[PDB]
């Protein structure tokens, strides 16, 4: 039973790394060499990936703080070794891979047991050097990384011969072609891009007059610009005349790796921070300082904040620079301060940077185990640095460094044990318990976050565990689905750190503008800061703009796949999140979709809506007119689609189904109108042969001729549509399926639609159909006459469906890609799996952990900023990220515009006019010209103007003594409710020499 | 001179500017090239962000420099 990946778990991951990476990883055997945190975080992300087994390696006793991050571990754990104690939590994150411990590594040839082996920050570099040998000599790929303080690396080489199957994972590019010259240029139908980059490939289908370049043949694209590209002559095959499509092609690349020995005197960098290129080779010589002073010591590692052993790391550096000038290069100097702090913070064990090698170097792994995504080639090293709290507030000396007997011990290390209580008396509230909540508590966990006396986390989240979460959110296990996200996390979290007992408060709200009662001013003014863990673009609007209305940090991130991002929004000093816009999604032009279709998410798109009227829509519309005795007086005046709405009342009452062969009858009849009727009357409209008034054939191009269908049982879609229409529509009139027990049977339906009398098609000459978006397009009171009185139907009710992805038993995916894919038929389409279009009906974002985590640990690197309250904007990181190329690159926050009216200096997102108490108009107005220098012109409450200096005296004197509230009133008609504390008022003012001027808004404080 | 832009997608673009060229200028070619507007652009290079109404010069932005051109991603 393997050769078969487990959609119902790996549904989202499968969705990044395809079903072939994913079959490979399924054969592949990891080892893990040290489980302190770093080694826990690979094994983590590998383990939920889906591996074929997993094989740690530490002997090692447990020491309290091993605990700063290796989550896994507990006080309990004390004394007995890292690798067995580990061992059984690695196993419950994912049980189809078992996980084993290695007991001995004294025997090398023990390695060849396993295609990938992955050595942490406990294997010393001598080791690391055998190790790596022993690897690449016999075809073992090889991973290394460390992680110390603020600093890491990591070192890939996947052996002498390395087989890349795809560098990106991108879609493949497609295009429509119109014009094929035999110089081979290629013409982009109409304004389409075909977006390829020189040395793409593409392959060709339907060029006619070209018949072999439909083949599979391959040709390297040369780019003319964004409209055209070249393929090398193409008059050897014939001469262009009509159609085409070109599809890339991704071509296999061999690559070569050398070995860590080669790679220490020669290394080849893949930068983490182009701001910071300069300091990758500082670092290569300071790692291997770091070692080198570890083998004169006795295995031992720099002491924390030591300047002894800090000018020993600096002359040891030094020492390799003078015996190899090319590495920094020719008269460049040792970065002294670099190499200091990575002295000073040896010993340092920081959740962030560990989070983010844990992700970065787990994703390796898999791209070893698979050949999807371009490797590493071949070390990378890292630094946060920014980090650091400004020595003038939290000095860091040899006193404050100290261990203090405790798990965050080698926090305290980098921070000092002030910052490090600091921390644990933050007030914290994060929205969005799902992949990035879990990796965050964790994190935060691990810093003890809101676990001192004046700390707490608040987190929330409105949804329940499902199967496919489990994948990627960590603290969640099977026995959990169906229970609350925030309030599972919560308590996984306080599993693996007990001093967060009773420190962590799980909501299960919304946030959202139906739930600032909950979340009102005192919730919102009490927190230090606010982060997002989120999954949709309104939820992050709602939260930026509640975080700039009360003047908080926000903490900002997100992924799609490999691809991720951090962006911190700091209060007076930052852009915030809404300040920039994102592309919006493609909409597909709407005769594409009604009677153009060429590719299959317009044909997913038009099934997915007739799903909603067929088995929900039309199903509430029933429903309200049985139980509204006005909803045909209210729909006449005000529906757009009057004449639909009615038609769907009617035909869902008159057609009314008695058993389960009349829902058979009916999806096969629905199958004729869809599939053959319906296309012969576009057919009729525009014949296969029609031309356009200048004599060129109408169907060309985007526009492909349709053939209407045969209803053929055998066809795998033509049944399962008649299934899946069958069995909704069976659930819409609540009867019972023939196939609600068991799978359904081919003879049984067969019999059923054999005995059909199918009417046959006639055309309907008075039908216009639309052909572009731009051209336009009383037999109701029949309609209306016709419909059933309600009380002849006393408790008749309609069971509406409501759309559910990811349970495969419910017949919606088998219906939305049946209908689909019979539409794909009609119109020469490539028919999709089910899986695909799931991914597209659905709009399902493809998620891993790996980025899951790597993304989170960026967002807790910047939070060490806002506990140090920085506000030099060029401390701050926003991040960017692609795992799969690899790329890393990082960006100062834009600052906040400012404005000025007279002589005062603002802030135009986050000043405002506090304004306390329900204040009178009169006293308003004469306080912005006296306090402020400003003639208000304009005042509003939402779409509600208030006051404007045109009004004339009556309407002035009606209001200027009117208190804001009694003003809204006034104007509204509505009363403002009771649980409002806040107005904010929009206006417009001249400033002293009666010019318009730009001008904060007010807050009313009532 | 040439610079480049590199998409998080992987793609490589290549621009003939100036240095005395506007931010708004780059972002208008790129424009050409790939059909994305302008406001849409986030470009960074040697860790600042590129704003409009600044030059290349003001971020010395060399020959064969790389520019990346970032997105924000919706998923959690
Ligand atoms: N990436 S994930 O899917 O694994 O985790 C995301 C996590 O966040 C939860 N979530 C999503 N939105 C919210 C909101 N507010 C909200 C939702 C929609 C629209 C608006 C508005 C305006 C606000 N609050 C709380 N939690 C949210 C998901 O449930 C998921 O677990
Ligand atoms: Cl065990
Ligand atoms: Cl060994
Ligand atoms: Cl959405
Ligand atoms: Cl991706």
């Amino acid at each position: 039973a393997a050769g078969e990946i487990d959609e119902s778990l790996y549904s989202r991951q499968l969705y990044v790394l395809g079903k072939e990476a994913m079959l490979k990883m399924q054969t592949s055997n990891v080892l893990i060499l040290g489980l302190k945190g770093l080694g826990v975080e690979i094994a983590k992300n590998v383990v939920l990936a889906g591996v074929k087994s997993m094989t740690v390696f530490d002997p090692e006793p447990v020491q309290l703080a091993d605990l700063s991050t290796q989550f896994f571990l507990t006080e309990k754990d004390i004394g007995q070794k890292r690798g067995d104690v580990t061992r059984a939590k690695l196993a419950e994150l994912n049980a189809y891979v078992p996980v084993n411990v290695l007991d001995s590594l004294d025997d090398v040839t023990q390695l060849s047991q396993f295609q990938v082996v992955v050595a942490t920050d406990t294997v010393s570099l001598e080791d690391k050097v055998k190790i790596n040998e022993f690897c690449h000599s016999s075809g073992i790929r090889f991973i290394s990384s460390e992680t110390r303080g603020l600093f890491g690396n990591t070192f890939v080489d996947l052996g002498d011969e390395f087989t890349v199957l795809d560098p990106t994972g991108e879609e493949p590019r497609t295009g429509m072609v119109s014009d094929i010259e035999p110089d081979g240029t290629v013409t982009m139908l109409d304004d389409n891009r075909h977006g390829l980059e020189d040395g793409n490939f593409v392959r060709f289908s339907e060029v006619e007059g070209l018949d072999k370049l439909n083949d599979g043949t391959l040709f390297k694209v040369e780019v003319l610009g964004p409209f055209a590209f070249r393929i090398g002559s193409v008059k050897e095959y014939g001469e262009y005349k009509k159609g085409g499509i070109f599809t890339e092609v991704k071509v296999p690349r061999k690559i070569s790796f050398k070995s860590l020995k080669q790679q220490l005197s020669n290394p080849e960098f893949v930068f983490s921070d182009f701001a910071k290129f300069d300091r990758a080779a500082q670092l290569h010589l300071g790692f291997q300082a770091l070692h080198q002073f570890a083998v004169r010591h006795n295995g031992e590692l720099p002491r924390t904040m030591n300047d002894e052993d800090a000018n020993e790391l600096i002359k040891l550096v030094t020492d390799l620079s003078v015996q190899q000038p090319e590495v920094l290069g020719e008269g460049v100097d040792v970065n002294e301060d670099l190499i200091k702090e990575l002295s000073y913070q040896a010993r340092g064990d920081i959740p962030g940077v560990v989070a983010f090698f844990g992700g970065l170097v787990a994703q390796e792994v898999l791209k070893a185990c698979s050949g999807k995504f371009t490797p590493l080639k071949q070390f990378m090293y890292f630094d946060s640095l920014e980090s650091l709290p400004d020595p003038k507030n939290f000095p860091r000396n040899e006193k404050t460094t100290q261990p203090v007997n405790s798990r965050y011990d080698n926090q305290i290390a980098v921070f000092g044990l002030d910052f490090q209580k600091k921390i644990a008396n933050s007030k914290v509230f994060l929205v969005g318990s799902g992949a990035i909540g879990c990796e965050m508590l964790k994190n935060w966990a691990l810093l003890g976050l809101g676990s001192g006396s004046d700390g707490y986390i608040v987190v929330t989240d409105n949804d329940s565990i499902e199967k496919s979460n489990l994948n990627r959110q960590f603290l969640f296990r099977p026995k959990d689905v169906g229970k609350n996200k925030s309030e599972v996390a919560a308590e996984a979290v306080c599993a693996m750190n007990p001093d967060l007992k009773g420190k962590i408060n799980a909501k299960i709200d919304k946030v959202g503008p139906e739930t600032e009662e909950i979340f009102n001013d005192s919730f919102w003014e009490s927190l230090d800061f606010v982060t997002n863990a989120l999954d949709n673009v309104d939820a992050r609007t709602y939260v930026d703009r509640r975080c700039v209305f009360y003047r908080k940090p926000l903490l900002e991130s997100g992924t799609l796949g490999t691809k991720g991002n951090t962006q911190v929004i700091i209060p007076r000093l930052t852009e915030s999140y809404s300040s920039s816009r994102d592309p919006p999604e493609k909409s597909i032009p709407l005769c594409t979709l009604r009677s153009f279709p060429n590719k299959i998410d317009h044909t997913i798109a038009w099934a997915k809506s007739l799903f909603q009227g067929y088995f929900t829509d039309s199903a509430e519309n029933v429903n309200m007119y049985l139980t509204q005795p006005n909803f045909v007086e209210q729909t006449l005046k005000q529906s757009g689609d009057v004449k639909g709405v009615l038609e769907s009342i009617s035909d869902s009452l008159s057609s009314k189904p008695h058993n389960f062969e009349d829902c058979i009858k009916w999806a096969r009849l629905e199958f004729e109108k869809k599939f053959n009727h319906d296309i012969k009357q576009l057919l009729f409209n525009f014949p296969k042969d029609a031309k356009t008034s200048n004599g060129e054939p109408f169907w060309s191009g985007a526009k492909r001729a349709p053939t209407p269908l045969e209803f053929d049982i055998y066809n795998n879609d033509h049944f399962h549509f008649v299934v899946a229409g069958a069995s909704l529509r069976a659930y819409n009139y609540g009867i019972k399926s023939d196939d609600s027990n068991s799978k359904p049977n081919v003879d049984e339906y067969k019999s059923v639609i054999d005995h059909m009398i199918i009417p046959e098609f006639t055309p309907n000459a008075n039908l216009k159909i639309q052909v572009n978006d731009d051209d336009p397009d009383d037999e109701i009171d029949q309609l209306v006459s016709s419909l059933p009185d309600p009380s002849t139907l006393a408790g008749f009710k309609l069971e509406p469906v409501d759309f559910e992805k990811d349970d495969d038993t419910n017949h919606h995916i088998e219906f939305i890609t049946a209908c689909s894919n019979c539409r794909a038929q009609n119109y020469f389409i490539e028919t999709a799996d089910r899986q695909k279009t799931k991914f597209i009906a659905g709009r399902i974002i493809p998620a891993i952990a790996t980025t899951t985590s790597l993304v989170t640990g960026l967002v807790n690197l910047e939070l060490y900023k806002l506990i140090d309250n920085k506000t030099d904007i060029e401390q701050y990181k926003n991040g960017f990220v692609n795992l799969a190329l690899p790329f890393f690159g990082f960006s100062e926050p834009i600052a906040s515009p400012k404005g000025e009216y007279n002589n005062k200096k603002y802030d135009k997102i986050w000043d405002r006019f506090d304004i306390k108490g329900d204040i009178k108009l009169s006293d308003l107005i004469e306080h912005f010209e006296k306090d402020e220098g400003l003639e208000i012109t304009m005042l509003s409450y939402g779409v509600s103007l208030l006051y404007a200096s045109f009004f004339p005296p009556k309407k002035l004197k009606e209001r200027l003594n009117l208190p804001i509230t009694q003003l809204v009133k006034l104007v509204t008609k509505k009363d403002i409710p009771a649980h409002v504390s806040t107005m904010i008022l929009e206006i417009c003012a001249d400033d002293k020499e009666g010019e318009d001027v730009e001008v904060p808004f007010i807050t009313i404080h009532l | 001179m040439q610079i480049f832009v590199k998409t998080l997608t992987g793609k490589t673009i290549t621009l003939e500017v100036e240095s005395s060229d506007t931010i708004d200028n780059v972002k208008s070619k790129i424009q050409d090239k790939e059909g994305i507007p302008p406001d849409q652009q986030r470009l960074i290079f040697a860790g600042k962000q590129l704003e409009d109404g600044r030059t290349l010069s003001d971020y010395n932005i060399q020959k064969e420099s790389t520019l990346h051109l970032v997105l924000r991603l919706r998923g959690g």
